[PDB]
């Protein structure tokens, strides 16, 4: 009755419960992540939900500054995602000063990924309860978006989507592409990138936002940065002439 | 701290390694992929299943090059392939490259990679990869040659094979086309028609990754002015290449 | 520990968190040029002697931590604390920024959810102290979870105090002087304190505010002491 | 090595860094273009002097060491890097030869200036020169630098302090190079040798 | 870093891993060693022969540690080979300090040693292995055997056996050995040795080895022949009773 | 509780450490022993327990530094292992900062020192409690100890097995002994008698007996025997 | 609580039985059957490859039957990639012993060595052992040609004629009847195919489901040779032997 | 290169008398030509009626001398209060001066 | 299963105490305390007529001044002997005087809790107790117990081992203030006599004292045997 379920090792069915369990994590947040390729940036946006008027809501964030270049945003418990993000952190620092160049987006995917499959492996070490989506406009790869999971799998994307209805958010992005015929949002404003994609979403979850109900981070050819209250505000009044 | 020393592979009273058994389990649930060899050459591939149309197949070397000459192929957990690439080429170069200015050759690094596979059965600490690979390389003194490996560590060549979903099925459609004239591009082909019954979504060069260990190839070498140094005889197919070769088929 | 339950949550953590809420109630509240720390310290006997079994614990020379549940593992993270604040400081040259410092902390707790021949830590901690801009209080679970505050509180009596913060921030959204803040906490644990009134109770405050303590954090002593105590008094009775 | 040629001044709205640009190993100029105003941060650069394999291993360290700081602290002080500095230099003093001058520009400090000498001492300063060619413009620099000068004063201090120690130091030549730092970015000056000897 | 305690005590008050080392050398091939006046013999039970077996290379159960002194064993065969190492180096260091062989006192002792430190360390078992340690202190005549178990207790003895059926053969003993009647010969002790066994041996001298110590490092092997002169003659001297 | 009291590094679903609880248990079947002091001076009376008549009494009260010494009762080669690593401590203070240790520093770090094996695997929390006495800077003082990391200062208190008798006449003393300053033998018969009210079953005499002060002008001292005899 | 997972491969059982080491044995048990045979002037070694399809590849191989050096080769049954980790050790202690003693090692000091090693994993260090079962062909010039086996427990034996792996009960049967002092190789070589051709749980023994090997002296002065037969001579030589 | 050492000079003296013994050294501590101070005691009571001095290199001397009294201390404590006996006092500081034979 | 350093709900070490079960079915071993000496005596207990008796060793020598006696695992015991020893002449050598008994025996008690999983290797605790005699010219002539537990206590008399309560009891009753050397000699014997199952004979018992005069000496056979008989006859008369 168990074992194969408290350690890192398969069941008869070839199964790590563990790492099955570390996904379910992820959505624990309740929180909802999306990102979009522009014709040359990258926009992340997850929920943002304060429910209490006591924590100094400048200080919760899932989005992290990992590189001058790469942004990161997790689906998942916050110690884990500060404990990914660190890393991450400290692995683009290095891989800069060994190689001369900043490290790619993809590249930090791999990196990662490869770390969340070694506590696949080892039985004393569990799985982060976390999704990271990587993004940039990498400089020989343009806008990227590269995202990894428990199990140590990454891959790129057009766009994405993570939480409890990632189902519902990726269908609605997907069916627009295939509209649109195209893998990116062919604006040329970062500022309009991000209006579609708040758009999508609150076309996707049936709701609508506030200033403080969500979290956006933009990659530029050499910089990403996350927006203040103030510039969401600005994108929410022009999405709301879009109709 | 691991204090997890201790093995969590173990001889079972009916003398079963129950992890393996799993790991192998967790082989058969993954896509189907298979090796094909010919007088000139050999063809290892697979599907490209990606769940989201939004994820980008073209990022992902289910395929991939270990050396010059050598390719690789799984069925199973792909992290743990993922890694094992990474591991292979490594031992590839310092336990073999870094010592003779050559690379090691096919049957050699296999035993590598079949023998980091072991130490994983029986070190402590851990659980056996889920992954059965196909290795297919080209070696001066060998010819071309293609081999599977296990979880377990064991390993073995093969004229041609599959594994994972297909392998039962597919096994036996390569019987009865396998001869020993086969020339690669027949090669190519087969591979294409029996990976056709296993796939069952889209089937196209986008949905399928397929490799090759054959000629040299001088125009991807990067250089010239070595007369002696002839370029990889691995080469990955293009999505355009894949598509033409079916328009025929 | 480091077991995911089917649900996703680590039960071990969960369980520390058992062992917080039997704590004794300990709060933070920030005021506009730094923050002040309070704590219930229930008198066993009339044997303790009074003023004596200090558990605020000081970090560097400006920041302040308080914690309620098991006060040895509490310790043990101060400790670690001030062997982080010292690193960074040696290299860096400046004291450590407080949010630096949250995170030095919150990266050492989760580190301990990790792995299951380890036990998470069996406190909630609230800190928090005055850097290069600004003031800052932080509050940090067995999680390894932590977050900017307004005002904060863990142990047996958390929601008397939540209730009395929720009402503050509401009802005084300009600011609060750290004096007034002081006073205002003391309440707060006197208030508190009817969950848990079996035993008799003594308070202990600190503070770290730019103008009252230069930035330094210090405890509330003697007379300045008494008025909170007075203060508090009156609306008991 | 650098052996070198190079200052630090504190302006008005910031600070100039500047040197010469050659190296020599022995009485051979190894490069005549030494770019010796080298970048460890945005708006925190230095000059470096004594073993190049020394300068430079350590600039590189300290560059990662304040891009990783920038990653989770946000932006350091010209203090905070002038420390990191020092903290190398002097738990190395056995095995280095670099003398290094910090400069940068906070919102708040505006210009800083730190040298860090062989011991792995640190001073901060108003203005400092450092280098072979240093010892020949003491008296002139000391004579000459006035404290919250204009930019056009302060490129021109570091223009004639450096041409002197060109002229007199062999171990210093070629072209001067200077680093402007301001709230207006950074901005890369250069004076080749037509210009700055008929001074 | 492998170091769980195997060696453990339960509540009756045992190690049970000590004891179920004892069960493997009940297990063994009954080992037995008697001492005569100016001699000591060993003898070792060979399962049956076997029609398909080679002899002249395989390990004998006899093994030499010094040229004065010897050990024999019942249990796990892998085992002893480990405390027959041991031993053996023990032995020549002994020499190139001290500058004399060992006593077969402080050899026992030794090996009785590491067989202790195994029921005491973690992350190893016990030794599945029992011994009868026999010969002569260097520049001495009289006669010396020891017996040894996992336990790493070690006694001396006039007569010992270990392994299967080392009960009955005991039994015998007890009553076939007079402490003040030590066999006077090499011919005398190797007979009651060889008849010691002949009740657990199921046929004559194909299972039976022989090995015969003597002082100042004199040793040897009775071939088989030997042996079955003192089997046809036990035989038949029963017979007439 | 099966599972969870299996080891230290453990919390049971109430969140409490099983282990951690047991240990104590150490301590509350260990001989009674009590501490008590005033402003001069600090006392330790520890009633001896002894396995036979034929027995000796084993010793209850360790010295740690000239100016500061504990009592135990639990475990003894744990009070070994921790007035040993006590008695360091002091003499790192002396030899490096030719300073006395305080004291209340003395608490925080046997506090630091026992939580380390309640967080730790492969190693069990202490299993012994101890009041510690000495004359410090700051005058005199009394600490409680517990294997859970929990130190405590105060001016009188008891441990052991029938504890509780002698702590509820600390309750009530209080008043009258935190003033016999400036008197020696009269704090030790106050804390003598203290011991008498968990005492039950026997009745104090020369070989039980162990008594221990420090203070103002007097180094720690144990004595024991007819050195006690003037006390029954 | 780390200690619950352990499962404690190094212990004893009630009756005095390491529970690991049976149990490798019983893995064994299901190997493909190999088999040596050692006459006076050489010896054999012979094996049945477990499994087959048509399309395994045999002419590139080696499964059961590896080199350790000029003078020694060993028979595998069990796990083949443990085996591998076990004979490049063994490669190892061979040359070892000649760089130091510039002479080739003796048979039995090099299948102690290894015994001890699997030894090793049976006593201390809670791995799971080896689940190899070896039959080792040497020959030196102490004892000359010798056979030996060793199996998981770090046990060894000598041997005329010996089996291991599958129905082994059945083989020792075989050798038993037929085997004979004067041997000569030939017999042997005959014998050795025989025996699997009456164990194979297969129809029936052809060259693709073989892997056979022999040392002797070859007609070359005091010289001694090592033979890994290839599939054509397998054939040949079963063609001889009254098995097209 | 860096000298470890130095020399404080200083004169000492022991006498045994047949109930009684003296240990007397100068007060004047030194360095090449100058004073460092005219009153720098030499000789040190270590308890349990021992006095001892280590000439020299004052620094050594007072490590060596820290060390005998913390000995003395440890004794007390890890044998029961036993006074120390001369000659077992003599014997621990060979102990200690030969630690640092090197 | 559940580690060793484990607690039990009564606040007992469970090795610890199912190590002192495993004292309890060892050989019997008695020591007796007075002004003129210390007697340690043991029961041998040969397994088996053909085992040579006096190979068998309950009873070693520390030091000169020390003896010990031992009851259990006696293999255990080898390892405390061999740092009882070292500890006794390391102090010899430090200080150039003999070790205090305590000292000594406190020595080797440290040694029995250093187990489990300071830097202690070792798996379990020792399965053996030990009576330790001897003399120091500060506290005279003393006898301890060192139990695997760490613990020791000084006794005037003290049996450990099969019939220790039963021989306790009767130490109780025996032991007065002033028994001269030769009184101790024979209420050893006698309450060995009792307890061993075996009738009490120079071969299956052995008897040691430790005098300030002559140090430790192990009572040969012979001398001990007259003993026994000078019990028969001290016995007989009344």
């Amino acid at each position: 009755a168990g074992y194969d379920r408290h350690i890192t090792i398969f069941s008869p069915e070839g199964r790590l419960y563990q790492v099955e369990y570390a996904f379910k994590a992820t959505n624990q947040t309740n929180i909802n992540s999306l990102a979009v390729r522009g014709k040359d940036c990258t926009v992340v946006i997850s929920q943002k939900k304060v429910p209490d008027k006591l924590l100094d809501p400048t200080t919760v964030s899932y989005i992290f500054c990992i590189s001058r270049t790469i942004g990161m945003v997790v689906n998942g418990p916050i110690p884990d995602a500060r404990n990914a993000a660190l890393r991450a952190k400290a692995e683009a620092a290095e891989f800069r000063y060994k190689y001369g160049y900043d490290m790619p987006c993809d590249v930090l995917a791999k990196r990662m990924a490869n770390l969340s499959q070694i506590y696949t492996q080892r039985a004393y070490m569990r799985p982060l309860g976390v999704i990271l989506t990587f993004v940039s406009v990498d400089e020989e790869l343009g806008p990227s978006i590269y995202k990894t999971d428990p199990a140590g799998y990454y891959v790129g994307y057009k766009a994405t989507a993570t939480g409890p209805k990632q189902q519902e958010i990726t269908t609605n992005l997907e069916n627009h592409f295939k509209k649109s015929k195209i893998d990116h949002i062919n604006e040329e404003s970062w500022e309009k990138v991000v209006e579609f994609a708040i758009t999508h979403m609150i076309d996707a979850l049936g709701t609508e936002f506030s200033k403080n109900d969500l979290e956006v981070g933009v990659a530029t050819k050499d910089k990403f940065f996350t927006l203040s209250a103030e510039n969401i505000e600005e994108r929410l009044v022009a999405i709301a002439e879009q109709d | 701290t691991d204090r997890y020393s201790f093995s969590l592979t173990t001889f079972s009273p009916s003398g079963k390694l129950g992890q393996i058994d799993y790991a192998l389990t967790a082989v058969k649930q993954g896509v189907t992929s298979l090796g094909i060899k010919a007088t000139n050459g050999v063809v290892i591939a697979t599907e490209k299943k990606s769940s989201s149309p939004l994820a980008m197949s073209e990022t992902l070397s289910k395929v991939s090059l270990l050396t010059p000459d050598i390719g690789a192929v799984y069925s199973g957990m792909g992290p743990d392939y993922r890694v094992l690439v990474d591991k292979s080429r490594k031992v590839a170069h310092t336990s073999y490259k870094r010592i003779y200015g050559e690379y090691p050759p096919t049957k050699l690094l296999v035993s590598e990679v079949a023998k980091i596979m072991q130490e994983a059965t029986q070190s402590g600490g851990v659980r056996p990869f889920g992954v059965s690979l196909l290795i297919a390389g080209h070696d001066e003194f060998n010819g071309f040659s293609l081999y599977q490996v296990d979880p377990s560590g064991s390993y073995f060549p093969w004229k041609a094979t599959a594994i994972g979903k297909g392998s039962v099925a597919a096994k036996t459609f390569l019987e009865k086309r396998w001869n020993d004239e086969l020339e690669l591009e027949d090669a190519i082909h087969i591979a294409l028609l029996t990976l056709k019954e296993s796939v069952e979504g889209e089937f196209n060069g986008d949905t399928i990754e397929l490799a090759i260990i054959g000629d040299e190839n001088p125009d991807l070498l990067g250089y010239t002015g070595i007369p002696t140094d002839k370029g990889p005889r691995f080469r990955k197919l293009t999505s355009q290449e894949i598509n033409d070769r079916l328009e025929a088929l | 520990m480091s077991v995911f339950s089917p649900d996703g949550r680590n039960f071990q953590v969960e369980y520390a968190v058992k062992a917080v809420e039997n704590g004794t109630t300990s709060i933070g509240i920030k005021c506009n040029d730094g923050v002040v720390f309070a704590v219930e310290k229930l008198i066993t006997s009339k044997l303790l002697v009074p003023q004596k079994n200090v558990k605020i614990q000081v970090v560097d020379r400006h920041i302040g931590c308080v914690y309620s549940g098991l006060i040895p593992d509490g310790r043990h993270l101060v400790n670690r604390g001030r062997e982080e604040a010292a690193s960074f400081k040696k290299l860096y040259k400046t004291p450590i920024p407080i949010p630096a410092f949250a995170d030095r902390l919150g990266q050492y707790v989760q580190a301990h959810t990790l792995y299951n021949s380890v036990r998470p830590f069996g406190v909630s901690t609230i800190f928090g102290g005055v850097d290069k801009n600004g003031a800052h209080l932080y509050m940090l679970e067995p999680s390894g979870s932590y977050w900017g505050y307004k005002g904060a509180a863990t142990g047996k009596g958390r929601q008397s105090a939540k209730a009395e913060l929720e009402k503050l921030v509401d009802h005084h959204p300009e600011g609060l002087s750290a004096r007034e803040a002081v006073k205002q906490a003391a309440k707060i644990i006197y208030l508190a304190h009817e969950d848990n009134k079996e035993k008799d109770f003594e308070l202990e405050i600190s503070w770290c505010s730019l103008s009252e303590t230069n930035g330094l954090h210090k405890f509330v002593k003697g007379d300045l002491l008494q008025e909170a105590i007075d203060f508090a008094q009156k609306e008991i009775n | 090595s650098l052996g070198t040629s190079i200052m630090a001044v504190t302006f008005k709205d910031g600070v100039i860094l500047g040197a010469d640009s050659r190296t020599t190993t022995g009485a051979y100029i190894a490069n005549r273009v030494t770019d010796k105003l080298t970048r460890v941060h945005d708006k925190i650069w230095c000059c470096r002097s004594g073993s190049a394999a020394d300068t430079q291993a350590i600039a590189d360290i300290v560059q990662y060491h304040l891009e990783l700081y920038t990653s989770q602290y946000g932006t350091p002080s010209t203090e905070t890097a002038a420390s990191v500095f020092k903290e190398l230099c002097y738990e190395n003093k056995d095995n280095l030869t670099a003398g290094i001058i910090v400069a940068g520009y906070d919102d708040k400090n505006k210009g800083e200036v730190y040298t860090i000498p062989l011991g792995g001492s640190v001073h901060k300063l108003p203005y400092a020169i450092a280098g072979s060619g240093s010892t020949f413009i003491y008296g002139y620099c000391d004579k000459n630098f006035r404290e919250n000068m204009s930019k056009e004063e302060t490129v021109d201090f570091i223009k004639h302090s450096l041409s002197q120690a060109i002229k007199w130091d062999g171990s210093s030549g070629g072209v001067i190079r200077m680093v402007v730092l301001t709230a207006a970015g950074v901005e890369r000056l250069i004076f080749y040798p037509d210009e700055y000897e008929q001074l | 870093g492998y170091d769980r305690a195997l060696s453990i005590f339960s509540p009756d008050g045992h190690i049970f891993q000590v004891e179920y080392a004892l069960e493997a050398v009940k297990r063994g091939t009954c080992a037995v060693g008697v001492k005569g006046k100016n001699c000591v013999v060993l003898g070792c039970e060979r399962r049956s022969t076997l029609k398909l077996q080679d002899t002249r290379i395989t390990p004998s159960k006899v093994s030499k540690i010094d040229s004065h002194v010897v050990l024999s064993f019942s249990g796990l065969n892998a085992d002893s080979r480990i405390l027959i190492e041991k031993a053996r180096v023990e032995a020549q260091s002994h020499r190139l300090t001290l500058e004399d062989p060992v006593t077969v006192e402080y050899l026992t002792r030794y090996v009785a040693g590491v067989q202790q430190r195994y029921t005491q360390s973690g992350g190893v078992r016990p030794f599945g292995v029992s011994t009868l340690i026999a010969g002569f202190d260097p520049r001495d005549d009289e006669p010396k055997l020891y017996q040894t178990e996992p336990s790493g207790i070690y006694s001396s003895w006039s007569a010992q056996t270990i392994g299967r059926n080392s009960k009955t053969v005991r039994e015998f003993l007890e009553k076939n050995y007079d402490r003040k009647e030590p066999p006077a010969t090499v011919e005398e002790c190797v007979k009651l040795t060889v008849r010691s066994l002949l009740e657990v041996v199921q046929t004559g001298a194909k299972n039976i080895e022989i090995t015969v110590v003597k002082p100042d490092s004199d040793i040897v092997a009775l071939s088989s022949e030997e042996i079955n002169q003192y089997v046809t003659q036990i035989e038949q001297e029963k017979q007439e009773q | 509780r099966n599972n969870y009291d299996g080891d230290t590094v453990t919390f049971s679903p109430t969140g409490r450490l099983f282990q951690v609880e047991y240990a104590l248990e150490a301590i509350k079947q260990g001989s009674v022993t009590v501490g008590l002091r005033s402003n001069t001076h600090a006392v330790l009376v520890a009633l001896k327990r002894n396995a036979d008549e034929l027995s000796s009494y084993q010793k209850k009260i360790i010295k740690c530094d000239e100016h500061m010494g504990l009592s135990l009762a639990g475990l003894a080669p744990d009070a070994r292992v921790l007035s040993n690593y006590l008695r360091q401590q002091c003499n790192y203070s002396s030899l490096v900062f030719n300073r006395k240790l305080a004291v209340e520093r003395a608490g925080h770090l046997l506090c630091d020192k026992a939580q380390k094996n309640t967080q730790s695997y492969g190693g069990r929390p202490y299993g012994v409690g101890l009041l510690i006495i000495g004359y410090d800077k700051s005058g005199a003082h009394l600490l409680e100890f517990q294997p859970s990391g929990n130190v405590t200062e105060l001016y009188g208190t008891a441990i052991g097995a029938r504890s509780q008798g002698a702590k509820t006449y600390l309750e009530r003393t209080l008043d009258t002994f935190i003033k016999i300053d400036g008197n020696p033998d009269e704090l030790i018969k106050a804390g003598v008698e203290a011991i008498s009210q968990s005492l039950r079953d026997e009745s104090l005499t020369v070989d039980n007996l162990s008594i221990a002060i420090v203070g103002k002008d007097t180094p720690f001292t144990i004595y024991d025997g007819e050195a006690v005899a003037k006390y029954i | 609580g780390s200690r619950r997972y352990d499962s404690r491969t190094t212990i004893f059982s009630p009756e005095g039985r390491l529970y690991q080491v049976e149990y490798a044995l019983e893995s064994i048990s299901h190997a493909g059957t190999a088999i040596g045979i050692m006459a006076s002037d050489g010896i054999v070694l012979a094996a049945e490859r477990k499994v087959t399809s048509t399309l395994l590849e045999q002419d590139t191989s080696t499964e059961k039957l590896y080199k350790l050096n000029d003078k020694i080769a060993v028979a595998v049954a069990g796990l083949t990639a443990d085996a591998e980790i076990l004979i490049n050790t063994a490669r190892i202690h061979a040359q070892n012993y000649l760089k130091t003693y510039n002479e080739d090692i003796p048979v039995e000091i090099l299948v102690r060595r290894l015994s001890d090693i699997k030894q090793g994993y049976t006593q201390h260090g809670g791995l799971r052992p080896f689940g190899v079962s070896f039959i080792y062909a040497g020959y030196d010039d102490r004892y000359g040609y010798q056979l030996y086996t060793s199996n998981p427990s770090g046990n060894y034996t000598g041997w005329k004629a010996i089996s291991v792996g599958a129905n082994t009960s059945a083989a020792q049967t075989l050798l038993q009847m037929d085997y004979k002092d004067d041997m000569k190789v030939d017999d042997a070589i005959e014998l050795a195919l025989k025996t699997l051709s009456k164990t194979t749980d297969s129809s029936a023994l052809t060259y693709d489901r073989l892997e056979f090997a022999t040392i002797r002296k070859g007609a070359n002065d005091g010289e001694v040779y090592q033979k890994i037969f290839k599939p054509q001579e397998i054939k040949d030589i079963l063609v001889k032997t009254g098995i097209t | 290169q860096f000298n470890p050492y130095g020399d404080n000079g200083g004169t000492i003296l022991g006498i045994a008398g047949e109930d009684f013994a003296v240990l007397a050294g100068d007060t004047r501590n030194i360095t090449d030509y100058s004073i460092n101070s005219r009153y720098e005691p030499k000789v040190f009571d270590c308890g349990d009626n021992i006095v001892m001095s280590a000439n020299g290199f004052a620094a050594d001397g007072d490590a060596l001398v820290k060390r005998f009294k913390n000995s003395v201390k440890w004794y007390h404590f890890d044998h029961n209060d036993k006074k120390l006996s001369i000659n077992s006092a003599a014997r621990n500081i060979q102990h200690l001066l030969y630690g640092k034979r090197f | 299963d559940r580690g060793v350093s484990t607690f039990s709900p009564e606040g007992r070490l469970f090795q610890v105490e199912y190590s002192l079960e495993a004292i309890k079915l060892g050989s019997t071993a008695i020591g007796i305390a007075t002004k003129e000496g210390v007697v340690l005596g043991v029961e041998k207990r040969a397994t088996s007529p053909l085992l040579e008796s006096d190979s068998i060793e309950k009873i070693v020598e520390i030091d000169r001044h020390i003896g010990c006696a031992m009851s259990g695992l006696t293999a255990d015991a080898r390892s405390m002997i061999e740092h009882a020893r070292t500890a006794a002449v390391t102090h010899n050598l430090y200080y150039d005087e003999d070790i205090n008994v305590e000292s000594l025996t406190q020595s080797v008690c440290d040694l029995a809790l250093r187990f489990g999983e300071e830097e202690r290797l070792m798996s379990r605790p020792f399965g053996v107790a030990l009576l330790i005699a001897g003399h120091d010219a500060d506290d005279g002539y003393q006898l301890f117990h060192a139990e695997p537990s760490g613990t020791f206590y000084r006794y005037n008399a003290k049996a450990i081992g099969s019939g220790s309560e039963g021989a306790q009891a009767e130490l109780l009753n025996e032991w007065h203030s002033s028994l001269t050397l030769k009184e101790a000699e024979l209420l050893v014997l006698k309450i060995l006599k009792q307890v061993m199952e075996e009738k009490l004979d120079e071969n299956n018992a052995q008897l040691s004292c430790i005098t300030k005069q002559d140090g430790f000496k192990i009572y040969d056979n012979e001398k001990t045997a007259e003993l026994i008989k000078e019990l028969k006859e001290k016995e007989a008369a009344e």
